[PDB]
C-alpha cells in the first residue's frame, strides 16, 4: 500500500495549498510531533529567543517558503516560530 | 542515510534512497507522497512529512530524480551566517525548487551544484538516459566534488551514505560496504526497482533509524514507490 497520496496545487496561494492535506490529520498528532522534535533538540531559552525574534528571522527566508509554513501554523494553531524551527531542523544541527 | 543511483545492463537509470532520522515513531505516521500540480497536471512528485514543506526525495517525471543525504561538516556558526547575513537557501527547499523549475537533468545538476546553501549536503541526481547519474558533494558556496557514472569503466552504481566517497567509511557506521556488496551480488543484469529495494533492506543499510525507502526512475515516473519501514 505505502504512505497516503495527496495533491498540492501550486496555483493556490502558498498559505492555502497545504491546508486540504492537513484536514486528513489530527491536529494533536502534528503539534505533539513538533513539540517532540523541538523540545528534545532545542533548549527552552533558545526557543524563547527565536519566538521573540521570529519575524526578523522570517524576512530572510524565501517568501514562498515561510508563506506555506505560516498558513499551516494558522490552521493548526501553532506558533510560527515552532513552524520555522522544524522546517529548519536539518540546518539547525547539520555542521 | 543511503542514496543509490545505478544503471542496468540495458541502459536504464534507477534511483533509490533510505531516509534515516530519529523521532521515527512520530514521523512514520506523518510520511506522505505528495503530487505537486500545475495547471492541473503533475509537475513533480515528492515524499515528505506533513508540516515539512521541503523535499528530500522527489521526481520530475521524464526528466530527473533527486534525493538528499546529510553531510555534517563545518561549524555551527557557519549555518548562522550563511542563513542570516548571506541569505543562502535551505537544503530541502532548493531540492524542491529544482524539481519544479529545472527543465532537464543537466539544469537540475547545475542548480543543485552551484546554488548557495545554509549547510552541506549530498545531492544524488538521476536521469532518463544512460550515464546520467551523479553524486554532488556540496559546500555552502558551491560544489566540492561531482562523482559521475562510468559504466564502461566498471562503475555502474553510485552508493552515497553520509561521508565523502573518496575516503574510507568509518568503522562505526559503515553502511557503504554492505550496500556495495549487495549491489555486486545483484549484478548489472538483474538490476530493477524491486532488486534495488532489496539492497536498501539489507542490515545495516536498513537500520532502526530507517523511516521510509523510496525507489524511482525518472524515465518511468508511474513506478515511483515509497514504503514506510517498521524496523525491529
Ligand atoms: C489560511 C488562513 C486564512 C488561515 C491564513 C491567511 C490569513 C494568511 C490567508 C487568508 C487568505 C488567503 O487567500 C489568499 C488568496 O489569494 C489568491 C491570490 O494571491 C490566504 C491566506
Ligand atoms: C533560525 C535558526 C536558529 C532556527 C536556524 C539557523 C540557520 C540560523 C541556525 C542553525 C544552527 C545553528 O547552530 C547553533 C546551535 O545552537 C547552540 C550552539 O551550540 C544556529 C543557527
Ligand atoms: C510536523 C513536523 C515534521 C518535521 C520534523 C522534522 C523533519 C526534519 C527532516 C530532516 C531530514 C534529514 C535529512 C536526512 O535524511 O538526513
Ligand atoms: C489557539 O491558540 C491561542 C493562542 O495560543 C489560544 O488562545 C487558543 O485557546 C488556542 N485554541 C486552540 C483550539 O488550540
Ligand atoms: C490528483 O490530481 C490528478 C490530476 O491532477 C487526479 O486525476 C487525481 O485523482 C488526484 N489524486 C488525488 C489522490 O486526489
Ligand atoms: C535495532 O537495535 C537492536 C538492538 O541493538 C538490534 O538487535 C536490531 O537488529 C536493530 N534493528 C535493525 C533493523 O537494525
Ligand atoms: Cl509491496
Ligand atoms: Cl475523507
Ligand atoms: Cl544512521
Ligand atoms: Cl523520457
Ligand atoms: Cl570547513
Ligand atoms: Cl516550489
Ligand atoms: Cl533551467
Ligand atoms: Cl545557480
Ligand atoms: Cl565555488
Ligand atoms: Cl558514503
Ligand atoms: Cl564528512
Ligand atoms: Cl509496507
Amino acid at each position: 500500500p505505502g504512505p497516503p497520496l495527496f495533491n498540492v496545487s501550486l496555483d493556490v496561494a502558498p498559505e492555502l495549498r497545504w491546508l486540504p492535506v492537513l484536514r486528513h490529520y489530527d491536529v494533536e498528532l502534528v503539534r505533539a510531533a513538533v513539540a517532540q522534535v523541538i523540545g528534545d533538540r532545542v533548549p527552552k531559552w533558545v526557543l524563547a529567543l527565536i519566538e521573540k525574534g521570529a519575524l526578523k528571522l522570517e524576512r530572510l527566508l524565501p517568501p514562498p517558503f515561510t508563506a506555506e509554513i505560516r498558513g499551516m501554523c494558522d490552521f493548526l494553531n501553532l506558533s510560527l516560530a515552532d513552524g520555522l524551527l522544524v522546517n529548519l531542523a536539518y540546518e539547525y544541527s547539520a555542521f | 542515510c543511503t542514496s543509490i543511483v545505478a544503471q542496468d545492463s540495458r541502459g536504464h537509470v534507477y534511483h533509490g534512497r533510505n531516509l534515516d532520522y530519529p523521532y521515527g515513531s512520530i514521523l512514520r505516521k506523518l510520511t506522505v507522497d505528495v503530487q505537486f500540480l500545475k495547471n492541473g497536471q503533475i509537475a513533480f512528485t515528492g515524499t515528505t512529512f506533513i508540516g515539512y514543506v521541503g523535499l528530500w526525495t522527489g521526481q520530475s517525471p521524464h526528466k530527473f530524480t533527486v534525493s538528499g543525504d546529510e553531510r555534517d561538516r563545518g561549524w555551527w556558526w557557519e549555518n548562522l551566517v550563511a542563513a542570516l547575513f548571506l541569505r543562502h537557501s535551505p537544503i530541502s527547499w532548493l531540492l524542491r525548487t529544482t524539481l519544479s523549475e529545472a527543465e532537464s537533468f543537466e539544469a537540475a545538476v547545475y542548480r543543485l551544484a552551484k546554488t548557495p546553501l545554509i549547510a552541506d549536503v549530498y545531492y544524488i541526481v538521476g536521469g532518463t538516459n544512460p550515464r546520467e547519474g551523479v553524486v554532488i558533494t556540496r559546500n555552502r558556496d558551491g560544489p566540492a566534488d561531482i562523482w559521475p557514472l562510468d559504466p564502461l569503466k566498471g562503475v555502474w552504481f553510485l552508493v552515497e551514505t553520509n561521508y565523502d566517497h573518496w575516503k574510507p567509511a568509518p568503522e562505526e557506521d559503515d553502511r557503504r560496504t554492505p550496500a556495495i556488496k549487495a549491489l555486486n551480488a545483484t549484478g548489472q543484469a538483474k538490476l530493477s526497482l524491486e532488486t534495488l529495494f532489496q539492497v536498501l533492506s539489507v542490515v545495516p543499510v536498513y537500520n532502526n533509524y530507517t523511516i521510509y525507502t523510496t525507489v524511482m526512475s525518472a524515465a518511468s515516473p508511474d513506478k515511483y514507490m515509497t514504503r514506510i519501514r517498521n524496523p525491529s
